Parts: structure tokens; C-alpha cells; sequence
């Protein structure tokens, strides 16, 4: 309502804030993604093998 | 002290009459080319009977029933 | 052709990196190298593999 | 007035994607054309990166594929895109082809617009067979032993065009490498013909799927076909995706992972799928000179089409017999691709003989007396009397 | 440059085609109506409706053709099987 | 090359860097090769000199005759080497050497 300057109202924080966001969500996602993988995929790595040769 | 498991499994549902139809069948092909192979004279043919059929019909019985059930057994 | 030209057909085994979220079993590379070693390099090359 | 519309460069684009006029009932099966101009960027900027890894010599050609897929920072994705980008530009060249065959696209005023495209579908085929000799595997030595093979059979001049073709005496160094420098070129004619193709269909417009005219309902291209265009455009990336990163050698052979032999034969010779329907037409004539001229006159009966419909109205919306005979011919297109990957055994050498009959009668008798027909069948259920 | 020969359409303003006179018509905006309204009552019906249309001129040609490739085969699997060893000759050559 | 056939009586054995790729069925085929030799071939066919039977090779003849057998390697794991065991474990590996 009351946010949109805040938001997406001006030209320069339409493309001045999904540009910001571009970067923020570019490591989160990442992160997020390759820590589910390696948990669906657990005792397989070379990282748990390599343990296990102690 | 523990032998193979495919082999293992390839027997005993080899102890189902679902596989000793199979079993039998090939076994009378068995019986029939080898009297014959003996009778007097052959290079007179140029076509006669082998037994590649009915081995592959009871070959194919025996990979549909141990191939979902073998990998569980392996390490 | 006939089924003895063309070859039996192998079946469907399950193996643990088939599935789209599925990693190779890297225990059974490492055991994999030493059957190679072993048994097979003995008349067949690597040659793609540094 | 504007500056989109008084500038020489921007005016070009404000008169083709902003302010161009569009039928407003035209369906989904209109943004073909559109997800074809995307294939080939993706089919050029994939391959110029890919050159600068590759070697043409004969020797040295397969084990660089090679080293594309192991060594180079994320080769296989350049590859599998590739590789599978191919099969997607032919997938919807196929149902372009087939949303103006039955919506009558080629009659007139667009006979030149249909001829055009013809040109355009000779050149991407002849693309796709140059590119997949250069890997040079087992089915790329043996693939252009027998399509070159066909040209020794034409009457008084054979024993030239195929030693042009092979620059010695079989499939050998001097034609992988001549073949890898005319597959950089003619992405480059087909760009160039899509530009004339274009202009073509700037000075009439789109029809429609009612296929009357369209000249007292239209809206502009620019946020209301562009957000059209745009939900297609997300479907196919994310299906194409799907085959790049889950099944990338599915549409493939494996007989191409063997390195190119002349002293062995493989024991199955049998093509991609889009040239399958193309290759049961040759096996089907015995001779060998016309079974050549057959082949490439499967291509050419698409420019009788402007002669031999005899209707009167334009499309197949309201035409019963019309509209069986459509998919008479659709699923004799699918039967002669799957007779093209078969052996040549003996209930298939007639099954394939009669559907190519199937294939020239649809154009040349089918055609012109089903048009007819339903001509008087509109008049005398009308006309009382 | 020159005018060139004339064709079957224009532009905004001189689109070429008969006169009208005497049609009305009314929109709202599309912030005033609500969203996603026209989702049911869409594909679980309307396409629903359509198919049952145009199903018929699809699956009789269909049929048609799965009947032969099914039936070519068949034929083909006898003749190279040992029941069919016989009638391998007298037919290919 | 020319040593190679000298070895294995003219027959050459290939390059298995690309072997699961190049191969209709992939890791089911090269492990169904292996484990397939039967201890006796069917009544009625007639093998060359030097041949071997496996009905998963195309015209039922190979030059390549068996090479597993039970406890013919060690694993450092302690895992049981069986037949069907080591057969899974070059599959696995030279399926990582295409891929
Ligand atoms: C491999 C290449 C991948 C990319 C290919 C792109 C797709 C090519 C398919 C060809 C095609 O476009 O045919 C469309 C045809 C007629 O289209 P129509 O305008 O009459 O129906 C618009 C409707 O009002 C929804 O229109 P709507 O306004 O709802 O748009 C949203 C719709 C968009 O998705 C698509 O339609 C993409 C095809 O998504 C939804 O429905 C939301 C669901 C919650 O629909 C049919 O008649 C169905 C026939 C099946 C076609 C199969 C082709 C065989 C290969
Ligand atoms: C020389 C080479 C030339 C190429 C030859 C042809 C190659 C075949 C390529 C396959 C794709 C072509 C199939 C679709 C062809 C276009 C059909 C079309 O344009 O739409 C017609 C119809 C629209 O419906 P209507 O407009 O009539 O609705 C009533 C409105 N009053 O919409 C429909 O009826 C669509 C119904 C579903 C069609 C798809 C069915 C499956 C087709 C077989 C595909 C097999 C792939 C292996
Ligand atoms: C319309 C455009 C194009 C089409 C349809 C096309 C088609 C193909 C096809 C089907 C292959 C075989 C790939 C395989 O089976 O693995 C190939 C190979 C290749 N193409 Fe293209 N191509 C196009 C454009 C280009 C262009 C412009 C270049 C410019 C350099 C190029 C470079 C290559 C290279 C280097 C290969 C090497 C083998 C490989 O990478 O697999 N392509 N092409
Ligand atoms: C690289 C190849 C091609 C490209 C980029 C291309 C592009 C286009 C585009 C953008 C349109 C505009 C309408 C639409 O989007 O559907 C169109 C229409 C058309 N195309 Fe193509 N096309 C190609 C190949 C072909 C081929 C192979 C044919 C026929 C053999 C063809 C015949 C036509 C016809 C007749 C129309 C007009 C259809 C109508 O207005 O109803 N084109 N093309
Ligand atoms: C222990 C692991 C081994 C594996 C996984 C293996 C695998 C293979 C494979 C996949 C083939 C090709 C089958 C085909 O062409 O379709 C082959 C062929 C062959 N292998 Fe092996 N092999 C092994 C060991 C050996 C050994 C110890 C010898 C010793 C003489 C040998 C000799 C051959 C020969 C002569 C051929 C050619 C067969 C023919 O072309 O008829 N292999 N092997
Ligand atoms: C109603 O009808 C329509 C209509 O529906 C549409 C969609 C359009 C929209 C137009 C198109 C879809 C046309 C598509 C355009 C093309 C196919 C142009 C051809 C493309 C090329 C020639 C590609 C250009 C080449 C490159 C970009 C080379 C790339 C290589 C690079 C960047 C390597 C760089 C190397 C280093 C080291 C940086 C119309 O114009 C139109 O008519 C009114
Ligand atoms: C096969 C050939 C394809 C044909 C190309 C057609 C499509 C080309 C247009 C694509 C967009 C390019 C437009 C550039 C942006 C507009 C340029 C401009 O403002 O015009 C010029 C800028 O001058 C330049 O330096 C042009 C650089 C061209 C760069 C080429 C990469 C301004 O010109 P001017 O102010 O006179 O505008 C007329 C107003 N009545
Ligand atoms: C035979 C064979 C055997 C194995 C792989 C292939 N092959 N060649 N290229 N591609 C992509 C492919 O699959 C092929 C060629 O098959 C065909 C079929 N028709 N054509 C054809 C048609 C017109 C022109 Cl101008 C050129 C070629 C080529």
C-alpha cells in the first residue's frame, strides 16, 4: 500500500533493487542447494570414505 | 564360506514350476537333436535342429525374476 | 534377425547412482580400480584416463 | 512524433515488434516461428565456443570431442546443448511446416513467403549431415559413404562430382576437413535467408485460424504478444533443459563413441530420427539413379501446393474430408520414419513402398479432387431449388 | 524511395478494409476485475469441450496405422522363429 | 595393434575408456556379460576353434572367455569378493571413466 517507493515505484528501484537482489539471492540459493544434496547423498562422497580409511 | 549370490538366486527360482516348465522344455530339445548327430551320415544337411530357442525362453524367466532382487544383497 | 544374431537382452538391475538425484558410489570406484589392476589390465588400456 | 519512429535503425524494430499489426484470434500455434529464431542463436553461440577447442584433421578429430567433454571448464554443457539443440530446431521446424499446411498459409498472397521457406528447410538439412560427419565416430564414416556414394549414379557426369565431393578416392582427410569449413558457412546463408523471409511477411500480415480477413480486429505487438511469446519461450528452455541434464544421450547413437573405421562395418547403419522418414523413401525404388531423384523430389512436390488446392475457401476449420486426410498424412510420416530404422526383411519392403505411394498422391490426387468435391457440396446444400 | 505495387494491407489509420458504422464497445480495466477468474470453467470444461469436438478426425487415422505397424510386426517375429523356418523361404526370393 | 591380435589369437580387445557409452544397455550389459557364461553351451550349435559361448553377444560366439572366478582378489575393506561382487565394482568404476 503505503510502501511502493519503499518497493517498486520508482524506475531507478525497479531495476535498482531486482538487480540488488540478484547478487543476495545469487549465494543464498546456492548455499541451500548443495547442502540438501549432500545430505540426500549421504555416506557416498569421497568425504565419508576418506573418513572411514582413518 | 559364502559362495556368489546370482547363482544362489538363479537356483531357487529354479525351484518354481514356473521354472521347471521351462527346465523340461529345453531338456526334451536336448533329447532330440542327440539322437540324431549320431545317426550314419550328416554333411548331407544343410539345415537342421538346435536348442538357442528354448534356451533363451527359459534365460528370460530367469532375468526378469533376479534382477530387482540381487543389488540388496551385494555391498 | 533372428534373436540369436541380435544378442539376449540384459535386464533392469537397480543400481544406486540411477535417478536424477542420485551421486556414483565412490567405495565401489575405489574397489572397482583394484579389480582392474588385477584382472583386467592385463590385456585391456585406459588410455582416455590421466 | 516518437523517437522509436524517427530514427533509421529504431524505426525497423518499432515496425516489427512494437506497433505491428496482429489478428487478434491467432493461437498458440503461431509462436513456432518466434521459438525458431532462438534455436538458431543458441546453435551459434554454442558452436563458435565450442570451435575454438576442435580439430578438423582426421587423425586428430574424434579424441578432440573428447577433450571438450573431460578438460574443458564446463564442456559438456557446451556440447550436450548442442547436440540436443539440434533435434529441438527440427522438432519445430516440423510443426511450423504443419500449421500452414492446415491453415492454408501458402495460397495467395504468401506463395512467395512459402517458397522461401522451402529454400530455408533444404539448407538446415543439408547443416545438420555436414556437422555430424565432423565427430567423425563409426556412424559418421559410414553415413557419408552412402549418401555420397548416391551422386556416382547420375547419367554421364558421376565420376566428377563424387571425386569433388571426396577430393581423392573415398571418405578421408580432405573431406572431413572441407566439410567442418562449409558447416561454419551455411548457418550464416540461413540467417541471411531469414531476413528475405521476414520481409515477406511484413508487406501482408499473419492469417488466422478463421481464415477470413483480419483488417477490422487488430492489436499491437508490444505487451500483448510479447508476454504471449514469452510463456513459450520458458516451456522450451525448461524441456530442453530436462534432456541436457538428466538423459543427454538419448536421442543418439551409440555406435558414435566408436572411433571411425574403413575396415569394418558396423552391423546396423541407421540415421537421426528427423532423416528416418526421408531415408525409407530411397530404400524403396530399386534402381539407384531413381532412387536418388525420389528422394529429393519428396522436398520439391511442397511447391505444387499452391496449384493443386482447388478450394475456395482458405484453411481446414470448417472441412470434414479435409480435415481426415490431414492426419492420413501425418501418420504416414510417422510410419515411414519407423520402416527407415528397421532391417530390410520381408513384410517391411512393401509396407514401405506403398506409404511412399501415400506421400505423392496426398499432393498430387488427393488434393485436387477432395477440393473439388466440397465445392459443390457447399452450393447445392445451400442453393434452393 | 518509390511506392511500390499495393497489397491486401496497411497501417493504423488506412488498414483497408470495409467502412463501419453503427458497432459499440465496452472493456473495464484490468485492475478492477479479479484475479485469475477465467481458470475453472477453462481446461477442466471448456478444453473438456473442445477435444470432444475434435477427437474423431484424429484417432480413426490413428487407428488405422497402429493396426498395420501391429500387424507387420507380428509377421515378421514368426518368420524368423523356428516354427517359421519354412515359409522364411519361398517368400524373400 | 599387431601384438595385440598376436596375443589373443587375431582378435583384438578394445579400448574400455568408452565402453559403457558405447554399448546398447550401458551398465546393464557389461555386467550381464561377465556373469553370463554358462558352464556348458546349448545342444545343437558348434563353436569354432578357440571361441567361447554367451548368449549376450551378438551371434553367441566371443573370444573372451571367463576371468572372474570366487576369491581371486583381496579388498582392503574386508568386503566378501564373489563373482557377482567384483562384477559390480568395474561396472561402477568404468562407468566414472566414460562419465
Ligand atoms: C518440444 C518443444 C517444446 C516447446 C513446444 C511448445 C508447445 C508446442 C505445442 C503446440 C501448441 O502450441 O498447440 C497449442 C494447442 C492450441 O492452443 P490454444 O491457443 O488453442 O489453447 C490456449 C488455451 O486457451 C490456454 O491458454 P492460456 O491463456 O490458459 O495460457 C496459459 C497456458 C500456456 O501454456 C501453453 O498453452 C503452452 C502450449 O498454460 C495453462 O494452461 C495454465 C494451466 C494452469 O493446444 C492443443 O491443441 C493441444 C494439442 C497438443 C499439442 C501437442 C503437440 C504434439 C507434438
Ligand atoms: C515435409 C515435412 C513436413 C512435415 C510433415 C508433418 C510432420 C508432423 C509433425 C507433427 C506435429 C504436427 C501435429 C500438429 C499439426 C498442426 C495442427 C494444427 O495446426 O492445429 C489444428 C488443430 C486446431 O484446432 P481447431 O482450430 O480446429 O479448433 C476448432 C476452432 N473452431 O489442432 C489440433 O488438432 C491438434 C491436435 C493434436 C495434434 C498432435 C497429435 C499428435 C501428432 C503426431 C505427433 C507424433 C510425434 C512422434
Ligand atoms: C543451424 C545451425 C547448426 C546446426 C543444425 C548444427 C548441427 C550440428 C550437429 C547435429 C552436430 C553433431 C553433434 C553431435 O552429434 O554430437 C554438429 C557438430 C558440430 N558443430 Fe554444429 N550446427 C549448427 C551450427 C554450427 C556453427 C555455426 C558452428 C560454428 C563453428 C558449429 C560447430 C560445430 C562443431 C565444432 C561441431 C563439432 C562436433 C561436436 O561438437 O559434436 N555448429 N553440428
Ligand atoms: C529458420 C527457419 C524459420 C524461421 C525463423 C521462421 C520464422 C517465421 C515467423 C517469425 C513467422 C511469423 C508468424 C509466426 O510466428 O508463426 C513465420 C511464418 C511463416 N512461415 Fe516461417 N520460419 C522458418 C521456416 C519456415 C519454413 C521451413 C516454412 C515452410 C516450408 C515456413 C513458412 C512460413 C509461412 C507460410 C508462414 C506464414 C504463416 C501465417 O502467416 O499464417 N517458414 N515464419
Ligand atoms: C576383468 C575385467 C574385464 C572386463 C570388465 C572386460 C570387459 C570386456 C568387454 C566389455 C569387452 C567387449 C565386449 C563387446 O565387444 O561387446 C571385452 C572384450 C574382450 N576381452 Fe575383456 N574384460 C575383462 C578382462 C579380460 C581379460 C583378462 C582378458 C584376457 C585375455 C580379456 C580379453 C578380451 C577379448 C579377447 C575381448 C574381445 C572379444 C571379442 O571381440 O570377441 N578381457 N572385454
Ligand atoms: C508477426 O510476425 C513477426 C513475429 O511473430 C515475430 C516474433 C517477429 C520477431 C523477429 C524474429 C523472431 C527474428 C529473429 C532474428 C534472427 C533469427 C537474426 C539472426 C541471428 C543471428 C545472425 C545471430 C547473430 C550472431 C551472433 C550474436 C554471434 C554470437 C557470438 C559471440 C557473441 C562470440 C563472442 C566471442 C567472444 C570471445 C566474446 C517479427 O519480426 C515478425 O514480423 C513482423
Ligand atoms: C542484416 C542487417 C540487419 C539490419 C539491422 C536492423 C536492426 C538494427 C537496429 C538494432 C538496434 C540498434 C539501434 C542502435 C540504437 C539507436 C542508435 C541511434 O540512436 O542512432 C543514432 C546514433 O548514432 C550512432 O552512433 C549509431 C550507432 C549504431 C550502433 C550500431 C551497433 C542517432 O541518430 P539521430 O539522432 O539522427 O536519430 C534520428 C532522429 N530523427
Ligand atoms: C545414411 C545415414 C546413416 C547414418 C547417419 C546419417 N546421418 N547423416 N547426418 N545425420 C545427422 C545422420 O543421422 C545418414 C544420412 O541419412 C540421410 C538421409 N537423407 N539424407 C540426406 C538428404 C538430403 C541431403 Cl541434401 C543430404 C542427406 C541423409
Amino acid at each position: 500500500s503505503s510502501l511502493y517507493k519503499t518497493f517498486f515505484k520508482r524506475n531507478a528501484v525497479f531495476v535498482g533493487t531486482i538487480f540488488a537482489g540478484a547478487f543476495v539471492f545469487q549465494t543464498v540459493f546456492d548455499t541451500a542447494i548443495t547442502s540438501w544434496y549432500e545430505n540426500h547423498n549421504k555416506g557416498k562422497l569421497w568425504k565419508d570414505v576418506k573418513a572411514r580409511i582413518a | 564360506e559364502v559362495t556368489d549370490q546370482l547363482e544362489d538366486l538363479r537356483e531357487h527360482f529354479k525351484n518354481t514350476e514356473e521354472g521347471k516348465a521351462l527346465v523340461h522344455h529345453y531338456e526334451e530339445c536336448a533329447e532330440r537333436v542327440k539322437i540324431q548327430q549320431q545317426q550314419p551320415g550328416y554333411a548331407d544337411l544343410e539345415h537342421k535342429e538346435d536348442c538357442v530357442e528354448e534356451f533363451f525362453h527359459l534365460q528370460h524367466y530367469l532375468d526378469t525374476a533376479t534382477a530387482p532382487r540381487l543389488f540388496d544383497k551385494l555391498k | 534377425m533372428t534373436a540369436a544374431e541380435h544378442g539376449l537382452h540384459a535386464p533392469a538391475y537397480a543400481w544406486s547412482h540411477n535417478g536424477p538425484f542420485e551421486t556414483f558410489d565412490h567405495a565401489s570406484i575405489r574397489r572397482g580400480y583394484q579389480v582392474y589392476r588385477e584382472v583386467c589390465a592385463a590385456c585391456h588400456s585406459l588410455d582416455r584416463v590421466a | 512524433m516518437a523517437f522509436r519512429k524517427s530514427n533509421v535503425y529504431l524505426s525497423l524494430v518499432n515496425s516489427y515488434i512494437i506497433d505491428s499489426p496482429q489478428p487478434s484470434s491467432i493461437n498458440y500455434w503461431w509462436n513456432m516461428g518466434s521459438l525458431l529464431g532462438l534455436c538458431l542463436v543458441i546453435q551459434i553461440v554454442t558452436g563458435i565456443f565450442m570451435a575454438m577447442h576442435y580439430s578438423s584433421n582426421i587423425e586428430l578429430a574424434f579424441s578432440s570431442v573428447e577433450h571438450i567433454m573431460r578438460d574443458v571448464h564446463n564442456g559438456y554443457i557446451l556440447r550436450y546443448l548442442h547436440a540436443n539443440g539440434a533435434s529441438f530446431f527440427f522438432m519445430v521446424m516440423f510443426m511450423h511446416m504443419a500449421k500452414g499446411l492446415y491453415y492454408g498459409s501458402y495460397r495467395s498472397p504468401r506463395v512467395t513467403l512459402w517458397n522461401v521457406g522451402v529454400i530455408i528447410f533444404i539448407l538446415t538439412i543439408a547443416t545438420a549431415f555436414l556437422g555430424y560427419c565432423c565427430v567423425y565416430g563409426q556412424m559418421s564414416h559410414w553415413g557419408a559413404t552412402v549418401i555420397t556414394n548416391l551422386f556416382s549414379a547420375i547419367p554421364f557426369v558421376g565420376n566428377d562430382i563424387v571425386s569433388w565431393l571426396w577430393g581423392g578416392f573415398s571418405v578421408s582427410n580432405p573431406t572431413i576437413q572441407r566439410f567442418f569449413a562449409l558447416h561454419y558457412l551455411v548457418p550464416f546463408i540461413i540467417a541471411a535467408m531469414v531476413i528475405m523471409h521476414l520481409m515477406a511477411l511484413h508487406i501482408h500480415g499473419s492469417s488466422n485460424p478463421l481464415g477470413i480477413t483480419g483488417n477490422l480486429d487488430r492489436i499491437p505487438m508490444h505487451s500483448y504478444f510479447i508476454f504471449k511469446d514469452l510463456v513459450t519461450v520458458f516451456l522450451f528452455m525448461l524441456i530442453l533443459a530436462l534432456f541436457v541434464f538428466y538423459s543427454p544421450n538419448t536421442l543418439g547413437h551409440p555406435d558414435n563413441y566408436i572411433p571411425g573405421n574403413p575396415l569394418v562395418t558396423p552391423a546396423s547403419i541407421v540415421p537421426e530420427w528427423y532423416l528416418l522418414p526421408f531415408y525409407a523413401i530411397l530404400r524403396s525404388i530399386p534402381d539407384k539413379l531413381l532412387g536418388v531423384i525420389t528422394m529429393f523430389a519428396a522436398i520439391l512436390v511442397l511447391l505444387v501446393l499452391p496449384f493443386t488446392d482447388r478450394s475456395v475457401v482458405r484453411g481446414n476449420t470448417f472441412k470434414v474430408l479435409s480435415k481426415f486426410f490431414f492426419f492420413i498424412f501425418v501418420f504416414n510420416f510417422v510410419l515411414l520414419g519407423q520402416i527407415g530404422a528397421c532391417h530390410v526383411e520381408v513384410p517391411y519392403v512393401l509396407m514401405g513402398q506403398i506409404a511412399t505411394f501415400i506421400y505423392f498422391a496426398y499432393f498430387l490426387i488427393i488434393v485436387p479432387v477432395i477440393s473439388t468435391i466440397e465445392n459443390v457440396l457447399f452450393y447445392i446444400g445451400r442453393v434452393n431449388k | 524511395g518509390p511506392p511500390s505495387g499495393k497489397t491486401y494491407m496497411g497501417w493504423w489509420g488506412h488498414m483497408g478494409g470495409p467502412k463501419q458504422k453503427g458497432i459499440t464497445s465496452y472493456a473495464v480495466s484490468p485492475y478492477a476485475q479479479k484475479p485469475l477468474q477465467g481458470i475453472f470453467h477453462n481446461a477442466v470444461f471448456n478444453s473438456f469441450r473442445r477435444f470432444k469436438s475434435q477427437f474423431l478426425y484424429v484417432l480413426i487415422p490413428a487407428g488405422i496405422y497402429w493396426y498395420w505397424w501391429k500387424n507387420g510386426n507380428e509377421y515378421n517375429e514368426f518368420l524368423y522363429s523356428k516354427a517359421g523356418r519354412e515359409e522364411l523361404e519361398r517368400v524373400n526370393v | 595393434e599387431q601384438a595385440a591380435r598376436a596375443a589373443n589369437q587375431g582378435a583384438l580387445p578394445p579400448d574400455l575408456s568408452l565402453i559403457v557409452k558405447a554399448r546398447h544397455g550401458g551398465c546393464d550389459y557389461i555386467f550381464s556379460l561377465l556373469t553370463g557364461y554358462p558352464d556348458e553351451p546349448p545342444a545343437g550349435v558348434a563353436l569354432p576353434p578357440g571361441s567361447n559361448y554367451n548368449p549376450y553377444f551378438p551371434g553367441g560366439s566371443i573370444a573372451m572367455a571367463r576371468v572372474l572366478f570366487d576369491d581371486m582378489v583381496e579388498y582392503e575393506d574386508g568386503t566378501p569378493a564373489t563373482t557377482s561382487q567384483m562384477a559390480k565394482d568395474v561396472t561402477t568404476f568404468l562407468n566414472w571413466c566414460a562419465e
